[PDB]
């Protein structure tokens, strides 16, 4: 996801 | 006094600007634009802060992730409150310096029943007369106020981070008990807020398309992933009242 491909 | 204290104020965020063009006149588009701007880049903020809390990393790592994003724009909104009582005396809603609702604004974005809401949990920092500790302690555990109701994948770690955020929240208050039931009673009017603001979101996401609005990347899939989520009454807050 792009949350948690951020974190 | 405490370290406790000490970490809330070493960690707490700067001033975030939405980047609003404030000399073209007003528009639905143009004002929903740079709020969803802002909200990127507050999300973006919050992170780094939530991170950096005190026994955060005791929580398994997707509980990190899932707590920060369903508990969000709980967080904006209180904050959001507090800068507008702290600025300008809740006279005004203070998203931003660059960013600041009038009535007008108020009306034009669509948003008024819910920035009236807004502006009245704001308005309650001063009649309770809220200090800037009991505000930064009632914040970081918001970020502890709302979960899926199947719970987390760690929900001891979770309970116990909570129990401790109330527990120094109790510290920093101290018939003094009558205290406590206001704030718990402010936290928990944060909720119904932050749901009238997931719904407009929501909503919005959905209509996007087709009334101009841009929705920045990591906006767009909280709002369509994990919103639904609160929405549909899966993830439900935690509420001290009943
Ligand atoms: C997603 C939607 C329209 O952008 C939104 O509610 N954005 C938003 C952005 C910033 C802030 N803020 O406090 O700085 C808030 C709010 F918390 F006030 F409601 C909402």
């Amino acid at each position: 996801t792009l949350f948690s491909q951020h974190y | 006094q405490p370290i406790f204290l000490n970490v809330l104020e070493a960690i707490e965020p700067g001033v975030v600007c939405a980047g609003h063009d404030n000399n073209q006149p007003d528009s639905f588009a143009a004002l929903l634009s740079s709020l969803n701007e802002l909200g990127e880049r507050q999300l973006v903020h919050v992170v780094k802060w939530a991170k950096a809390l005190p026994g955060f990393r005791n929580l398994h790592v997707d509980d990190q992730m899932a707590v920060i994003q369903y508990s969000w724009m709980g967080l904006m909104v209180f904050a959001m409150g507090w800068r507008s009582f702290t600025n300008v005396n809740s006279a005004m809603l203070y998203f931003a310096p660059d960013l600041v609702f009038n009535e007008y604004r108020m009306h034009k974005s669509r948003m008024y029943s819910q920035c009236v809401r807004m502006r009245h949990l704001s308005q309650e920092f001063g009649w309770l007369q809220i200090t800037p500790q009991e505000f930064l302690c009632m914040k970081a555990l918001l970020l502890f106020s709302i979960i899926p109701v199947d719970g987390l994948k760690n929900q001891k770690f979770f309970d116990e981070l909570r129990m401790n955020y109330i527990k120094e929240l109790d510290r920093i208050i101290a018939s003094c008990s009558r205290r406590f039931y206001q704030l718990t009673k402010l936290l928990d009017s944060v909720q119904p807020i932050a749901r009238e603001l997931h719904q407009f979101a929501f909503d919005l996401l959905i209509k996007s398309h087709m009334v101009s609005v841009d929705f920045p990347e990591m906006m767009a899939e909280i709002i369509s992933v994990q919103v639904p989520k609160i929405l549909s009454g899966k993830v439900k807050p935690i509420y001290f009242h009943t």
